[PDB]
RNA sequence: GAUUAACCCAAGUCAAUAGAAGCCGGCGUAAAGAGUGUUUUAGAUCACCCCCUCCCCAAUAAAGCUAAAACUCACCUGAGUUGUAAAAAACUCCAGUUGACACAAAAUAGACUACGAAAGUGGCUUUAACAUAUCUGAACACACAAUAGCUAAGACCCAAACUGGGAUUAGAUACCCCACUAUGCUUAGCCCUAAACCUCAACAGUUAAAUCAACAAAACUGCUCGCCAGAACACUACGAGCCACAGCUUAAAACUCAAAGGACCUGGCGGUGCUUCAUAUCCCUCUAGAGGAGCCUGUUCUGUAAUCGAUAAACCCCGAUCAACCUCACCACCUCUUGCUCAGCCUAUAUACCGCCAUCUUCAGCAAACCCUGAUGAAGGCUACAAAGUAAGCGCAAGUACCCACGUAAAGACGUUAGGUCAAGGUGUAGCCCAUGAGGUGGCAAGAAAUGGGCUACAUUUUCUACCCCAGAAAACUACGAUAGCCCUUAUGAAACUUAAGGGUCGAAGGUGGAUUUAGCAGUAAACUGAGAGUAGAGUGCUUAGUUGAACAGGGCCCUGAAGCGCGUACACACCGCCCGUCACCCUCCUCAAGAGGAGACAAGUCGUAACAUGGUAAGUGUACUGGAAAGUGCACUUGGACGAACC
């Protein structure tokens, strides 16, 4: 770990006019910086945060307490409001942090093409346990085939339907694409589900970027996290209790 | 400000005590809580005048709809007037400070009954 | 309060290893394990003689050893070779630490019938990770 | 949850993708703006953007539902409705041309309406004071309103009195009933409110 | 505060130091523990402050009292100079005198060790 | 106690008793300023020069008067009025308006602080009037002395002991409601007591310091008077005095104890205040259950010759992921003695322990080393526009496992419950050694009864069949409902009426379950299916994987708790605390017409819970009445209670 050097001499005196505050480099940071706010006085965002506190510790070499912190990054934006110079904004760069904005947009399938030249997406999903890979292709009858079965066959559940439907549904797109998803694991649901999941994964390959992001925003390229719950020792279920006598 | 001369008991005051207080009379570095107004029944005559027509109209909705309708307002007004007034109170516009910063401002500058 | 294998808290004074400090929630996050054989691994058998024999070769390495062992044994297995790593103590001279190699390997190879081999590491004195 | 509290529930309504974007106003663009860089909770298998999609009657169904056999409750819901439908168009048919106009025969309006009317207005909220336990009145929020209609009715329709009446043709039953104001459930709703009507001399003892 | 700027820049300007912050309870009592073994307290304290933000003794003059550490301070109607070693009865607020006083400072300061260093070096030469 | 040793003194030692050694100290709370004022004899120097509030506001006595509100009466209206947490009882010659209307009591002023010696005195007017040109001074007198109370004659609106009724309660001789009396008022005498306390004496003076145990209302000096000298006995007995006769004043002693006491610190606790919350959660809420039935299984009780342990949360399909023989430690009988062991013991002690854990914990604090404050006490140590804290380390957190950064696991310190285990194993101490050890054979492990947890159901969202979701039948005494009962077969085993599985036969209780109660905030609850551990076989049990898959999630501080700031405290193994009084025996002492009473100790059992927290009706003083008992109530007084301390 970083150590501060020794902070006095062979004759005991201290190098820093600050020593013995105890916080040397944390005081002189705010003594600069109120200066440098003192001089603007006299004179007249998205890709940045504020430095944490474990990061001002690690520049200042020196423990800090959260109040402590909470005035220097006050300070810090007092002298960003200001009509600051080119050497006011370097001290604040100095402890601007980069903050990676990764952008929400779903990433979209390249456009394959079979043997006949007809163009295709393929996209994977995943459902509690269940797993489907989806093709979907630019022109079609909305014919759906499921493991090589009718999906009206292979779902005898008008609610599996319809969440078939929901994704070319929600982009008016009907009866306009030929599906071929295999689905494996889980039950009827999960497996629905999944399949949802990849056709619309596949379809966003065939609307716009609007279209992808109101696609995004309605839930339908969002993998459902929700997964069973392990059963834990001494309960009866996932959370169930055994009956508690008193 | 009412006087204090003369009135606690004290060693060179004659006449007999006129305050006797049971905590001394020595300004604290803190004010009370903003002490809450305790909830009263609402709507209660909105209710009423709907239930008046239930009676007259024998509990027939239809009859009373007008009646009905204007006690629903009126608690839904009061539900959202609560749900504003804790707004209000967090906010503390209506005071002259809030309880919090009065005891901050008071701890900037602390009563001093003792020599130092 | 959980107490298995756990050196509590103390005035700051006892000095603790590494293996002692650490619970056994922290078994293959932070500690390794001090006895490496292909018994315990799926489809596999055999494992309850070699616990047994672990357990008899640590007793009698302590027993042998009196004072000299600074940490527990890390025994491996590589076909029918036992390897016993050790860390002992500079006390006991060099000539006594060589007789008691010889002696417990041949011991242990005509006891368990298999070629044993103890390796040991010395230490000026016993490790200290941190003090509990 | 799995999900962290960044995530958020998802808005699944076509028309509101589909609106121009001069119609939005400063706040609603704002408010699309902002939706581009949050997470989205994943869309729910209970509902989708068919036209055909009621949440009334997905709750009426949920509710109905014993032990998640949802296709159970889902059938049920929709021999309901198929059933309300036909006794409709029976009594359609089965009238005079001046009858025919008042007749409705769409099941979800049917419904809609049952359960409005089916709905409770003030509500009786058991308080302690002195020792003892008064029923007092109170305003009901109309969640509240709604989920005493839909479990009212659920509770009715499920009493042992109907002998070996499927469920289909009880819900249908009471639902034509409260339809037209009649039956166990209004009844009830009326029973509500007489005893609300008595017990007002206790409305002071209610502190908010 | 309003002189916390002005009084650590005095100091820095004139090698010495300076203490305008909150006075952590035992900088000067429990100096050994905080800094170091052989942390070196100072030898003369001046005050141009005696009381704190709650118009109370500055607890670094109780401190330095019993670290035996002189106490130079600037004392109003209102300060308790008893324990201070040389105490300068006068206005601590105005920032005229308050400049006055860093300035008197500052520049006995530099004069001395101006005249340390002339005297050194001329033992030196002769 | 014996023994060994040691210590002191020593021809002595020391058990008992007696003596020697005690007033310059205090009086707000430890005992103590006597309820108040005034003498002589006296004492003091604060007397003289020499003096700054003289006078007025609610002193006192007498006489007179009355504004508001009552009562009563009268007219006119209504059938109700009163009563409170809720009622009942009571009154309806009642209630509302208006008018007439007092021997009662004196809003606002009063945020004033005055008068008087104190007690006391706050409506208005008038009369008389508020001692002392030094101070202290009477318990040996004189004169006053709240409220209560007595005596005699009057007034009587209202209030109100007692009493009666209603209610509450286990009881309620109280608290709550109603009615009424003594009494509160007037006059004339008595009584002479108060937490009569501002528990702080009068006079003169100082703020200098050496200020100062604590708290309280700062520390003192000079002078004088009164009082005090461990607690309890004891505001008692006797004596004496009194208009008092169950009284008041003065006021002991014997028996007993090593304390009593005052003020604090910390913690706990409060039917404790304010504020904010609880997120499966305290309440209303949402869902599924338990408590009702049969069965499985555990426990208590009973029973047997026949284990043991857990046994409030934190026991009860628990040690057991498991008892037909074995397991086994139990019982009966028989057998062996250096014994499988350089023996052995499942013998006692978990209140000696290690080892592994429960619990707060669905917490976040514990703590080394320093430093500072408290006058250097127990103790305490924070304010960010910062005011004495710094803190290594443990824990939380972070990281890590599973599918993420979420969730669930895991983790979760110091300590609490002498919590669980001596029967996992080891082990201290004690105990048996021809037996409390070892082996063999056989056997109990049941149900009068009660109960916990589950399983199956009580059906129509159901039952059977095919299918694994587009069907056909059944649907009340041949319906649903046994995994139960009886018989048979199979599996395992040496051994099966006994364990398990299957088949046959039968078709029972039961018809959605009282008080009460459990769990769950999302892939959760609910329902369904599969696998593993262990067994030769064996659970409706445990562990685990998956499938379908919800509702409420909004209000409240009323209930129960938590946190922050306080308040109180007679508790401190800490409210499951402490503690009071009556009704038996024994012991000591005292007063006694030897019967008895009292006090203290002994300490039981009984009936309540009076006091300590707002102790659940604040406590207490005086006094009167009443009650099984602490005690209750009236009247006045005290804070040795509080009222939360800007406005809201
Ligand atoms: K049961
Ligand atoms: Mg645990
Ligand atoms: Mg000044
Ligand atoms: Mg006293
Ligand atoms: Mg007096
Ligand atoms: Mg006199
Ligand atoms: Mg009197
Ligand atoms: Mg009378
Ligand atoms: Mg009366
Ligand atoms: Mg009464
Ligand atoms: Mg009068
Ligand atoms: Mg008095
Ligand atoms: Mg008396
Ligand atoms: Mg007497
Ligand atoms: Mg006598
Ligand atoms: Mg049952
Ligand atoms: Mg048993
Ligand atoms: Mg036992
Ligand atoms: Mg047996
Ligand atoms: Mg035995
Ligand atoms: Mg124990
Ligand atoms: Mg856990
Ligand atoms: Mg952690
Ligand atoms: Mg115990
Ligand atoms: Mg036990
Ligand atoms: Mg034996
Ligand atoms: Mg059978
Ligand atoms: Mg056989
Ligand atoms: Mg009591
Ligand atoms: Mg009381
Ligand atoms: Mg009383
Ligand atoms: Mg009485």
């Amino acid at each position: 770990p970083r150590q501060r050097a020794i902070q006095w001499g062979e004759d005991g005196r201290p190098f820093h006019y600050l020593f013995y505050t105890g916080k040397q480099s944390y005081y002189s940071l705010m003594h600069d910086v109120y200066g440098m706010l003192l001089n603007l006085e006299k004179h007249q965002v998205i890709g940045s945060r504020w430095l944490i506190k474990e990061e001002l510790e690690e520049m200042l070499v020196e423990k800090l307490s959260d109040l402590d912190y909470m005035q220097f990054i006050r300070l810090l934006e007092k002298l960003l409001t200001s009509q600051c110079g080119a050497a006011e904004e370097e001290f604040v760069q100095r402890f601007r942090r980069s903050v990676t904005l990764e952008s929400k947009k779903q990433l979209i399938e390249p456009v394959q093409y079979d043997e006949q030249g007809m163009a295709f997406s393929k996209s994977e999903g995943k459902r509690k346990t269940a797993k489907a890979e989806a093709i979907v292709y630019k022109h079609g009858s909305g014919r759906i085939k499921v493991n090589g079965i009718d999906y009206q066959l292979y779902f005898p559940i008008t609610q599996d339907r319809e969440q078939l439907m929901f994704p070319f549904h929600f982009v008016d797109r009907l009866g306009k694409h030929d599906v071929t998803c295999t689905v494996s694991g889980g039950g009827r649901s999960a497996q629905a589900g999944a399949i949802r999941l990849a056709m619309a994964k596949a379809l966003c390959s065939f609307v716009t970027e609007d279209e992808v992001e109101w696609m995004r925003q309605a839930g339908l390229l969002t993998t459902d996290p929700r997964v069973r719950e392990r059963k834990k020792p001494g309960q009866e279920g996932a959370r169930r209790k055994f009956t508690w006598k008193k | 400000t009412p006087s204090l001369r003369g009135r606690l008991a004290r060693f060179g005051n004659p006449r007999k005590p006129v305050l006797k207080p049971n905590k001394p009379l020595i300004l604290a570095n803190r004010v009370g809580e903003r002490r809450r107004e305790k909830g009263e029944a609402t709507c209660i005559t909105e209710m009423s005048v709907m239930m008046a027509c239930w009676k007259q109209n024998e509990f027939r909705d239809d009859a009373c709809r007008k009646e009905i309708q204007g006690f629903l307002d009126c608690a839904a007004r009061a539900q959202e007037a609560r749900k504003m007034r804790s707004i209000q109170e967090t906010l503390g516009e209506s005071g002259s400070l809030l309880p919090n910063k009065l005891n901050k401002l008071l701890q900037r500058f602390p009563n001093k009954p003792y020599l130092s | 309060k959980n107490r298995a294998a756990r050196v509590r808290v103390s005035k700051g004074d006892k000095p603790v290893t590494y293996e002692e400090a650490h619970a056994p929630h922290y078994i293959a996050h932070r500690k390794g394990w001090l006895s490496l054989h292909t018994g315990n691994l799926d489809g596999e058998d055999h494992a309850a003689e070699r616990t047994v024999e672990d357990v008899f070769l640590r007793k009698f390495m302590w027993g042998t050893f009196p004072g000299c062992l600074a940490d527990q044994l890390v025994l491996k297995r590589r076909g029918n070779q036992l390897e016993i790593c050790a860390v002992v103590l500079r006390q006991l001279s060099p000539h006594k630490y060589y007789f008691l190699v010889g002696y417990s390997e041949t011991l242990l190879s005509y006891f368990y019938k298999c070629p044993v081999r103890l390796h040991l590491q010395t230490v000026p004195s016993k490790v200290v990770y941190k003090y509990l | 949850s799995r999900y962290s509290p960044e995530f958020k529930d998802p808005l699944i309504d076509k028309e509101y993708y589909r609106k121009p974007v001069e119609e939005l106003t400063e706040e609603e663009k704002y408010v699309r703006e902002l939706k581009k860089t949050q997470l989205i909770k994943a869309a729910p298998a209970g509902k989708t953007s068919s036209v055909f999609e009621d949440p009334v009657i997905s709750k009426f169904t949920n509710m109905m539902m014993i032990g998640g056999n949802k296709v159970l409750a889902r059938s049920l819901m929709i021999q309901t409705l198929e059933a309300v439908k036909r006794k409709q168009f029976e009594k359609y048919h089965a009238a005079s041309a001046e009858e025919q106009a008042t007749i409705e025969r769409n099941p979800y309006t049917i419904f809609h309406q049952a359960l409005k009317n089916c709905e409770p207005m003030i509500g009786l909220v058991p308080i302690l004071k002195g020792g003892r336990f008064y029923q007092v009145p109170v305003p009901l929020p109309d969640r509240r309103r709604r989920f005493l209609a839909m479990k009212w009715m659920i509770t009715e329709c499920r009493d042992k009195k109907h002998q070996r009446t499927l469920m289909p043709e009880k819900l249908s039953h009471k639902l034509l009933e409260a339809f037209h104001n009649q039956g166990p459930v209004i009844k009830r709703k009326h029973d509500l409110h007489k005893m609300a009507e008595a017990n007002r001399a206790l409305a002071h003892y209610r502190w908010w | 505060r309003q002189f916390s700027y002005l009084i650590e820049n005095m100091a820095r300007d004139c090698g010495e130091y300076a203490h305008t912050r909150y006075f952590r309870g035992g900088m000067l009592t429990n100096a050994r523990l905080l800094f170091g073994p052989t942390v070196r307290l100072p030898d003369l304290i001046i005050f141009l402050h005696t009381l704190n933000n709650i118009f109370e003794p500055h607890v670094a003059v109780r401190d330095a009292a019993k670290m035996n550490i002189p106490t130079v301070g600037i004392v109003d109607t209102n300060c308790n100079p008893c324990l201070i070693t040389y105490p300068v009865p006068g206005n601590d607020d105005s920032p005229l005198a308050v400049h006055l006083y860093c300035r008197l400072f500052q520049t006995a300061i530099t004069r001395a060790k101006e005249k340390r260093q002339q005297v050194e070096a001329l033992y030196r030469l002769q």
